[PDB]
């Protein structure tokens, strides 16, 4: 900082009455403009690797200053150079990582890992103003593997910033999860979807948002609609039950520790037999749900018995498909 | 929350006389399928009802033990296999040394006694699989638990759902315990009894497993196009 | 915590929701990891503040209005509703500390008296119930940890008129679930019980025709109450009448004489149990406490069963019973109603005989008890029970007949230490003050018999005096007479006995143990009527009940005094005939020995007070036991009368227990002080020991003992050198190592050199690991010798206060002063002797490197302090030590160049004026100041940063000045070069030093520290010797 | 309760290792592995993740190359023809290979395995076998990273009326898909189970060549 | 991979009495430390620290007894075992890799304690002449020309770095040895009776004569020759 005197520095820490002050180190202009000047540099020798296998990408000039500038980035995320990091995470640092999670064999040549450097970036000490950028951005083309990397750093974002997040953010966040939810192109990006959204549904305590979710992931969930063909054809290949089952099983896997059980949980369950009773990605999906239900609730099932009657307790038996079950 | 002290291995009783590892085994075969037994005075018969996914085939059910006996297990594949090998191994050996057929009840002691000393031992682990076995002519059918307990009913169902069926059988036990010389009306009444435990699922050339024995009839086994109900 | 507002609290209750909610899985037992013990402490301590901010809230609020600030009661509400399930998952957890602190948190959330705590009182309730019922069998943990969470709330629910019901039925559950194979469980059992005993009263509160039963009240609303709360439903809900009443007190204290006989019969049980001491400890808490919580009817009733079921029982089998479980209940009793002691005695007396008549105690077995010595148990019950008679002794001369007859009739060591304490019970029970009474609540007491099931813990009127009306026992003039007269003729007979026995020595066992057994009678009259000694006899502030007075007019008046007195110099000078016979005929003898030095340790540490067996556990009421029990935090002591009654007694007894024995040794005292000295310089590890321990305490007891121990270990030392007495040299350098005589040696500046003189000597001799303790002690000297410092930098409001208003305390001050300096002045000079002495022995003899070694590292620490004087001749031996070629030597001697040079050169930087080194002011004058605080500053700084050619100034370490700031002054290095302001003899020094660096001893320096050198650690040592030699160089001292 | 949950999460092998398909046609068997980036100077020839077990029979796996499996049904098809004097079944090896697993079952042993085969009782055959010491019958599997994805193709590409080049062709665009383009001819190897040639390993210009016709059939 | 086992028996070992062995031109030279005094303990217990395995080869010993005991043991019936199959003396670097593979053995298989011995092997063969070795628990073997093992590892290795000759005589590493250990011990002065020697040194005449293993008189008027 160097400041010239005390009261300078007082007046500029207070200055904005919300109470937290000035960050503790500050990048010069120079410094910003020369590092700016570096990662568009890179970004404008892209033209020179558009048609080079791993052997011929892993000898230009490109990949060198791109390897410099991941080594630069992996050091300055180490220690006391984190706030320095943090304004060039939403312009020039995520962008840089997720094009280099494009480059598989080039990386593996190379010995680098973008994924784990990028997932650990959400652990950064974020301060309040570029929170909003940085949600803003991740929710927003990309490839399976950087969606579900875009994922897991947004559940890495979320465990580091749960109490800090407003409304709005965490709203947005949810809303972008459940997009993924009813992703058309990769079932995995589903399936991770599928977790957050868990993730994310745990932490809610009003009743209401909780219902209105249920509702919303039900409707389409009713089976007196369609039979037996209709529902084993629909699990199969409709993309809607897919993703309604996925936020359902994730909001009943929120609730692992409950007791007394709560009187909709055997009411989801029982709605979710009658899919996880066909064959198909939902089938597959609604019987992990009851499996990993009936998995966590093990030590106190004898209590948890009573909450269902004889055929909801029945549907829940055949669940496990194994080769050595049979 | 509720922590069991007394679950951990087969050589330890609960204060109570429990055995814990036992009752898991026995709530082991819940996970496998569904399976119906029946016996007529002249000729027994067992239905059983997986697919991993539409580009898989289906998991074998019944084993044949001999020419005259045979079963259908619910539960763990391997313990199923060890249990038929066994079975057929003393079968052979009643038919070279004493030129004797084994009988359906001297084999459900032989089962009961293998499978008690897993329940004894430490360090080893129950079976997880419940059998059926069916006999030559009289008719005999039998139900074999992983804790070593053999029944001799008339008729059973074990596995997935299979409360139907066995309600099914109490209630027409006196209906089809006279089908004497009509195997094909006991096949029905057994096919019947398992689609009295499917939950709306139908039946099907690729999910449906029969096996047959009397007198006179050696013991076969219906797959495929042979179970369309003809 | 502070961060709550009462009127405005929304948003701090929905963040604080949102923290539980995330970290509620985090707490399932289920998931261990590193974020256990963080959550249960953040929770304890949460709650634990909340519950200190809303009493500090409340009392405040008592003096005055309420703010707007405070917490109110929907606080509260929300608190619970809060922290619930949190405390219920951590009460469940496999670790017990994480499962104590989050099952602490009940008693601070009952402390706020919230409305929503039927759920609790509910949920504790049902575990409990469940619990006892067998419910889970198969789950240990929760059994322990609803007995806990029971234990910790029995307090709080013994005040609820609803809750009040469940208490006695319970109290008999957990009374009739004691084991004999599970110990914690019955440990957690005990906990209950005495939680439960501490707040109510044991007494029938029936009136006089109630026609009421416990059967046919109690047990239905209790059973409905129960099925209520299990169904699913809370307390609210649950209507009753006017029939409670009924169903309480009324009906449930008719239920204590069977839980009592069940008691009774369980801890007989567990006398043949192998117990822990603590857990024997706590069930005689808990006996006592039962006892002094009943009523005179239901005293009566248990004093008549614990004595039938202890003279016919059939326990006691083992060889090693815990005697102490019936033995100690028993003189409770007697402590509650001395009229009991009597008849009980006589037939202890009459069993004691019989037991002798059979033929027990004829076989000796002094290592150990057999099987045929059930009279020890009666033994220990009149010890005992003779430990609190009180005034109900004046069977006097039966009981001194039983104990000659005792005394005279049996010969065994384990069983003589047994007989010796009947004596000790006697004198201590007529002569020490001591409170008696000690129950919840009197017989005549003036609270109604309604108000009682808490013991008034939360209501004023436990401060009230006639409350508070204790029982005390002061001697009288019979009982002092009694004592006198006891020790007397105890003292004589034992006297005359061991004087018989002395007059014929003989060598087998049986003589012996007469003579151990006699000895020990003496150590246990003398132990007993300690209470009676004057520790000023021979020439205050906490004056404590002394019998015989205060001050010394009141003291001589009194013959008793006197004869007392004389009794006691009687007894230390036949004292020393015993030991001067003992090593004149039996000096291989060790028991003996033993005895005496417990006797002459005795005799020393008991001049008025008693503790040989003051911290042993006894039939009192533990005062640390019952504060535990009964206290809570931020509350002003909700305790009992029997917490105030213990409470009183223990500040008695450490008003006792806090006058000062110091005094000057007598003629007596000197000569058994020689004795013990003589005894601790032995060849028997089994006689040296105790012997060792028993210096100590007289060291501690007398004052200027010090000295005669010195003045008796240095020639004996030296006599041993001279006639290679190793052993003894061993024995006294071991005592050498006595961490009293070890801390006064290094301040011993009289005879330190002649000690290190003889530690030299020793240290040649080689035959055993005598050289090895003499380095450790010559190490020790010099590391812990203490240099006494001139230099006192101290503010004068220090001492301007407390100036007494006279003219005639300066000249006191001043003289003072002038003393303390020519004393100071004369140690430094006897260190310097010492020094000089120690550098012409390393000049003349040529020596084993070990004394080279030690003889370097001394005249360091003498030299690099800067009271001292640097010399030549010093520098000089330590440089010639080249030559020895050894590298440890030559590492020590670049050091002590170091330090000598460091010495020299801050000499000359602080002009000779030593106390600058310790003036924050004071600055070197070759260190400038800065003034940061100009406009300009910053760019000249920058411009400095940069300068390599003509620089202002340097800063060699650490720059932290303008980092965040600038304004402060900034110390900096003058660029100039530096010079010494030395005058002639540090600049002689300093010279001579220089003409011995010639390149040969550099090149011979240099190649031992590198041969000396296997790994790469550089150093900065030789750096700094580099500095060093440079500094010499560019002075012109270096040629 | 009590589980055997060793063996569940044994079968949880999607992150095993490199992806491996295998589709089962009327004329043959086609096996397709991914081959990962290593050293230039590295002789990628060393890695072989696509085995021989016979003549008529080849197994492919997802996991580390090291073994007894392969050996022991080796030994098992070089036992039954010195016995019987005829080639061992598909099925009847597979079986072999988990009564192994299993004798040597609450603990796993061994990794997944895609055993491929031809014999006049069953025609061609592809089987996958688990180290639970059990198998199934497939038509096409796929396993490794990415197996997901590619068994959802699978479903949505097997029609039951395939050829050998259509089976190729298939297996690499699965391979493609799953290891994101870039595919020429070092991060792949095909090999075939014919009647007529028995197994083959394809050499690099004949999988170079598969992938420029693949390139080309996208071009369209 | 750190060995935590090994770790231990090293320090172990640190605490034990000092051996040195010294390599001449002509002979070897082995040297060793009594520490064990109890006024009444029995001196006479053959030879406490320096063994024999054969007419050839010596060993010197730091650490627990028993291991030591059980390896010279082995060590014998080795080399008895080579000379009954070849006709031959075995060579010293046979049977100090054998002992060496016997300890690495012992530090790699569970439920054996790793052997908390430090050897020190002093032979002669025709194909190398003299040859000194060192060995330790973790199963590594060196050859030196002066080493030293025990408690004052590191002064006595410095002492012999300053005075050492690749051309020294038995009688000049016997002084060398004895002024070493006289500069290191904690008991001020050495003793005859606190020290253990022995030379192996072949004469004019091809006798080979590797057994001299010093007498405690022998020892005194060593000591009161070179004076120490």
């Amino acid at each position: 900082p160097s400041i010239s005197d005390p009261t300078t520095l007082l007046e500029a820490e207070r200055n904005d009455p919300d109470g937290l002050g000035l960050p503790l180190k500050s990048v010069p202009e120079k410094v910003d403009a020369y590092i700016k000047k570096q990662f568009e540099i890179i970004k404008n020798l892209e033209d020179s690797v558009v048609g080079l296998n791993p052997q011929q990408f892993i000898k230009t000039d490109y990949f060198y200053r791109t390897s410099t500038i991941f080594y630069w980035i992996k050091e300055m995320a180490r220690g006391p150079n984190k706030v320095l990091l943090v304004p060039y995470l939403v312009d020039y640092v995520l962008p840089f990582l997720i094009g280099l999670v494009k480059h598989k064999d080039v990386c593996a040549l190379a010995s680098l890992d973008p994924v784990r450097l990028y997932a650990g970036l959400g652990y950064m000490p974020i301060r309040k103003n570029h929170v909003a950028a940085i949600v803003d951005y991740v929710c927003s083309a990309l490839s399976s593997n950087q969606t579900k990397l875009q994922l897991a750093f947004i559940q890495h974002f979320l465990s580091a910033e749960l109490l800090q997040l407003t409304e709005e953010e965490k709203n947005k966040i949810l809303e972008f999860v459940v997009s993924n939810l009813y992703n058309e192109q990769f079932v995995e990006v589903r399936v991770r979807a599928a977790s957050i959204l868990s993730d994310i549904v745990h932490n809610w305590k009003e009743e209401q948002p909780l219902l209105s979710l249920i509702e919303r992931f039900a409707k389409g969930l009713d089976v007196n609609k369609y039979t037996s063909k209709e529902r084993q054809k629909l699990s199969k290949t409709d993309i809607k039950i897919h993703g309604n089952v996925l936020g359902l099983g994730a909001i009943i896997s929120a609730f692992p520790y409950v007791f007394p059980l709560p009187p909709w949980i055997p009411k989801q369950l029982s709605n979710l037999s009658s899919w996880a009773r066909t064959s198909g990605m939902t089938g597959q999906a609604a019987k992990n749900t009851i499996s990993e239900f009936k998995k966590v609730r093990a030590d106190t099932w004898k209590f948890d018995r009573a909450s269902f009657n004889t055929e909801e307790l029945e549907d829940l038996e055949g669940v496990l498909w194994r080769s050595y079950y049979a | 929350m509720f922590r069991n002290n007394y679950d951990g291995d087969t050589v330890t009783f609960s204060p109570t006389g429990r055995l814990f590892q036992v009752e898991y085994a026995l709530e082991a075969i819940k996970q496998g399928s569904v399976t119906v037994g029946l016996r007529s005075n002249t000729h027994a018969v067992l239905v059983a009802l997986r697919n991993a996914d539409e580009l898989s085939s289906y998991q074998k059910k019944i084993i044949k033990c001999d020419e005259h006996m045979g079963l259908s297990l619910a539960g763990l594949a391997p313990d199923a296999r060890v249990l038929s090998n066994y079975l057929r191994q003393q079968c052979n050996y009643s038919s070279l040394v004493f030129n004797r057929k084994l009988a359906v009840e001297r084999a459900g002691h032989l089962l009961c006694d293998k499978a008690q000393k897993n329940t004894q031992s430490y360090g080893g682990r129950p079976y997880g699989v419940g059998l059926l076995i069916i006999g030559y002519d009289g008719a005999h059918l039998l139900e074999f638990q992983p804790s070593g307990n053999v029944t001799e009913l008339y008729g059973t169902a074990i596995g997935a759902r299979s409360q139907g069926a066995k309600t099914y059988l109490e209630r027409t036990l006196d209906t089809f315990i006279k089908i004497d010389g009509n195997p094909d009306e006991l096949i029905k009444a057994g096919v019947e009894a398992i689609s009295q435990s499917l939950r709306d699922e139908s039946l099907t050339v690729d999910n449906l497993s029969i096996a047959i024995v009397g007198k006179d009839t050696p013991f076969t086994i219906y797959d495929g196009e042979a179970v369309a109900k003809y | 915590v502070y961060a709550i507002n009462g009127s405005k609290k929304d948003r701090f209750f929905e963040k604080l929701v949102s923290l539980a909610k995330a970290i509620e899985t985090f707490i399932h037992p289920s998931n261990n990891g590193f974020w256990t013990k963080p959550n249960a402490k953040f929770v304890h301590a949460f709650i634990k503040s909340y519950h200190g901010r809303v009493k500090y809230e409340e009392d405040i609020c008592a003096r005055g209005v309420t703010n707007g600030i405070c917490l109110t009661s929907f606080c509260h509400e929300e608190i619970v509703e809060i922290f619930l399930n949190i405390i219920s998952l951590g009460s469940q957890n496999k670790n017990p500390d994480i499962a104590n602190y989050y099952i602490s948190c009940f008693a601070y959330l009952l402390e706020l008296d919230p409305s929503n705590a039927y759920l609790i009182y509910d949920k504790i309730l049902i575990d409990l119930y469940d619990t006892l019922a067998d419910q889970f069998i198969n789950s240990r943990h929760r059994i322990i940890s609803s007995l806990k969470q029971f234990t910790r709330v029995i307090r709080f629910i013994v005040m609820d008129k609803l809750y009040r019901v469940h208490i006695t039925n319970v109290l008999s559950m957990l009374v009739s679930k004691l084991d004999m194979n599970d110990t914690n469980l019955t440990s957690n059992l005990i906990n209950g019980i005495v939680s439960i005993a501490a707040f109510i009263p044991i007494q029938d509160l029936t009136g006089e025709d109630d026609y009421i039963s416990f059967e046919s009240d109690t047990l239905p609303l209790v059973q409905q109450h129960f099925y209520h709360i299990k169904c699913g439903e809370s307390s609210k809900t649950f209507r009753v009448d006017d029939e409670l009443l009924n169903n309480a007190f009324k009906a449930s204290t008719t239920v204590f004489q069977s839980m009592l006989k069940v008691y009774v019969e369980k801890i007989f049980q567990l006398v043949d149990v192998d117990l822990e001491d603590s857990l024997v400890t706590k069930i005689n808490q808990t006996t006592m406490i039962l006892q002094e919580s009943m009523d005179d009817k239901i005293f009566n009733y248990f004093a008549s069963l614990l004595q039938r079921n202890f003279w016919s029982n059939d326990s006691f089998k083992e060889k090693d019973p815990n005697y102490e479980l019936v033995t100690i209940p028993l003189a409770a009793l007697v402590r509650r109603n001395n009229g009991l002691s009597k008849e009980l005695v006589r037939t202890l007396l009459f069993h004691i005989k019989e037991q002798i008549k059979r033929g027990a105690g004829s076989v000796r077995s002094t290592s150990e008890i057999q099987q045929r010595d059930v009279k020890l148990v009666l033994y220990l019950t009149a010890l005992n029970d003779v430990l609190r008679q009180c005034h109900e002794s004046l069977y006097s001369d039966e009981l001194i007949t039983f104990m000659k007859y005792l005394y005279d009739n049996v010969t065994n060591p384990p069983l003589d230490v047994i007989t010796s304490i009947v004596i000790h019970s006697a004198l201590a029970t007529l002569c020490t003050t001591e409170i008696t009474d000690c129950r919840l609540f009197p017989e005549d007491s003036k609270i109604p018999e309604k108000d009682r099931w808490g013991g008034l813990q939360f209501d004023p009127r436990r401060f009230d005096k006639q409350h508070l009306s204790f029982q005390w026992h002061v001697p009288s003039s019979d009982e002092i007479t009694l004592s006198i007269s006891i020790l007397e003729s105890l003292s004589e007979y034992c006297i005359n006995n061991v004087e018989e026995l002395m007059k014929a020595p003989r060598h087998d066992s049986e003589y012996g143990d007469m003579i151990q057994k006699y000895v020990l009678v003496m150590t246990h009259t003398l132990s007993g009527s300690s209470l009676l000694f004057d520790p000023d006899f021979n020439k205050d502030i906490y004056t404590c009940n002394y019998y015989f007075g205060n001050t010394t007019e009141e003291k001589l008046q009194n013959p008793q005094y006197l004869q007392v007195h004389r009794v006691r110099a009687r007894i230390g000078h036949f004292f020393h005939k015993l030991y001067v016979f003992l090593s004149t005929n039996f000096e291989n003898n060790t028991n003996m020995f033993q005895i005496l030095l417990h006797g002459l340790k005795v005799w020393f540490t008991d001049l008025g007070q008693e503790t040989v067996f003051n911290e042993d556990p006894n039939a009192f009421i533990d005062v640390d036991f019952l504060e535990n029990v009964q206290s809570l935090s931020h509350v002003n002591e909700p305790f009992t009368r029997t917490n105030f009654a213990i409470r009183a007694n223990s500040l008695h007894q450490s008003r006792v227990l806090l006058h000062s024995t110091n005094r000057k040794a007598s003629k007596l005292e000197n000569l058994l002080l020689v004795d013990i000295i003589q005894l601790a310089t032995s060849l028997y590890p089994d006689i040296y020991k105790p012997a060792q321990g028993t210096l100590v305490h007289c060291m501690k007891q007398l004052v200027g003992s010090y000295g005669v121990v010195i003045n008796k270990i240095i020639p004996s030392l030296e006599k041993a050198i001279k006639d290679h007495d190793y052993m003894k040299i061993q024995v006294i350098l071991n005592v050498l190592l006595i961490k009293k005589i070890h801390r006064k040696l290094m301040t011993d500046y009289k005879d330190i050199g002649r000690l290190i003189f003889l530690l030299i000597e020793c240290c040649r001799v080689n035959e055993l690991e005598i050289g090895m303790y003499a380095d450790k002690i010559l190490t020790d000297i010099v590391i812990g010798i203490k240099i006494p410092s001139s230099v006192c930098v101290i503010s004068d409001q220090a001492f301007l206060p407390l100036a007494p208003p006279d003219g005639t305390i300066n000249l006191q001050v001043e003289a003072v002063k002038l003393a303390k300096k020519k004393k100071r002045e004369y140690y430094l000079s006897l260190l310097v002797d010492l020094q000089d002495k120690l550098l012409d022995k390393l000049d003349n003899e040529k020596m084993g490197w070990k004394i080279r070694m030690f003889i370097l590292r001394f005249v360091t620490q003498i030299q690099s302090n800067l009271e001292s004087k640097p010399d030549k001749r010093a520098v000089f031996s330590i440089i010639s030590q080249i030559s020895t070629k050894h590298p440890e030597i030559i590492h020590l001697v670049v050091k002590s160049l170091l330090s000598t040079c460091n010495k020299i050169i801050s000499l000359s930087d602080y002009e000779y004026d030593i106390t600058r080194a310790y003036k924050n002011e004071f600055n070197p004058s070759f260190v400038e100041i800065l003034d940061t605080s100009t406009t300009s500053f910053p760019k000249t700084f920058t411009e400095e940063m940069n300068n390599f050619d003509n620089p202002k100034y340097f800063i060699d370490l650490r720059a932290y000045v303008g980092w965040l700031c600038w304004g402060r002054l900034m110390y900096v290095m003058s660029p100039k070069a530096l010079k010494l302001n030395l005058r002639e003899n540090e600049l002689e020094v300093l010279k001579t030093a220089g003409h011995l660096l010639t390149r040969e001893f550099l090149r011979d320096v240099t190649m031992n520290l590198v041969q000396d050198n296997e790994t790469r650690g550089f150093s900065s040592g030789n750096v700094s010797f580099f500095s060093l030699v440079i500094l010499l160089i560019s002075s012109g001292f270096c040629e | 309760e009590g589980r055997l949950f060793q063996v569940e999460y044994s079968l949880e092998a999607i992150k095993l290792g490199s992806t491996a398909i295998g589709i089962a046609t009327k004329e043959g068997v086609v096996l397709g592995v991914e081959k990962r980036a290593t050293s230039p100077l590295l002789e990628s020839d060393s890695i072989e993740k696509i085995v021989e077990i016979d003549r008529h029979i080849g197994c492919a796996m997802s996991g580390l190359t090291a073994r007894s499996m392969i050996e022991h049904a080796r030994t098992a098809a070089v036992t039954h023809n010195l016995y019987y004097d005829e080639d061992i079944n598909v099925e009847s090896l597979t079986q072999s290979v988990c009564d192994l697993a299993l004798r040597f079952m609450s603990r796993p042993f061994g990794v997944a395995l895609l055993i491929a085969g031809h014999d006049a009782d069953d025609g061609y055959q592809l089987f996958h076998a688990e180290p639970s010491g059990t198998f199934y019958r497939y038509n096409a599997k796929a396993i490794g990273s990415g197996s997901e994805g590619a068994q959802a193709e699978l479903l949505n590409e097997w029609h039951s009326s395939l050829t050998l080049k259509e089976a190729e062709l298939l297996v690499l665009k699965i391979l493609k898909q799953v290891m994101e383009e870039k595919l020429d001819e070092n991060n792949a190897q095909l090999s075939c189970i014919t009647k007529q040639d028995g197994f083959k390993i394809y050499d690099n210009e004949k999988t170079a060549e598969l992938i420029k016709e693949l390139k080309e059939k996208e071009a369209a | 991979g750190r060995l935590y086992q090994v770790e231990y028996a090293l320090e172990s070992i640190s605490h034990a009495g000092t051996a040195i062995g010294i390599m001449a031109s002509d002979g070897i030279v082995l040297a060793a430390e009594r520490k064990v005094t109890s006024t009444l303990l029995e001196q006479d217990t053959s030879t406490e620290k320096l063994y024999k395995l054969n007419d050839k080869i010596a060993v010197a010993v730091a650490g627990l007894t028993a291991d030591a005991e059980i390896l010279i043991n082995t060590a014998r019936i080795h080399a008895q075992n080579y000379l009954k199959t070849y006709n031959e003396d075995i060579p010293v670097e046979i049977l100090v890799r054998r002992l060496s593979d016997i300890k690495q053995g012992y530090t790699q298989h569970g439920g054996l304690r790793p052997f908390g011995v430090s050897f020190i092997y002093a032979g002669y063969d025709d194909r190398y002449g003299y040859q000194l070795y060192t060995s330790n628990p973790s199963g590594n073997y060196t050859g030196w020309k002066a080493i030293s093992v025990g408690a004052n590892t590191s002064a006595a290795q410095t002492l012999l770095q300053m005075d050492y000759k690749d051309d020294m005589k038995v009688d000049d590493a016997i002084e060398l040895a004895l002024k070493t250990l006289s500069k290191t011990t904690d008991s001020s002065a050495l003793t005859y009776d606190r020290l253990e020697f022995a030379t192996i040194r072949k004469g004019a005449n091809d006798g080979e004569v590797y057994q001299k293993i010093f007498k405690p008189q022998e020892i005194k008027d060593i000591l009161v020759k070179t004076g120490i």
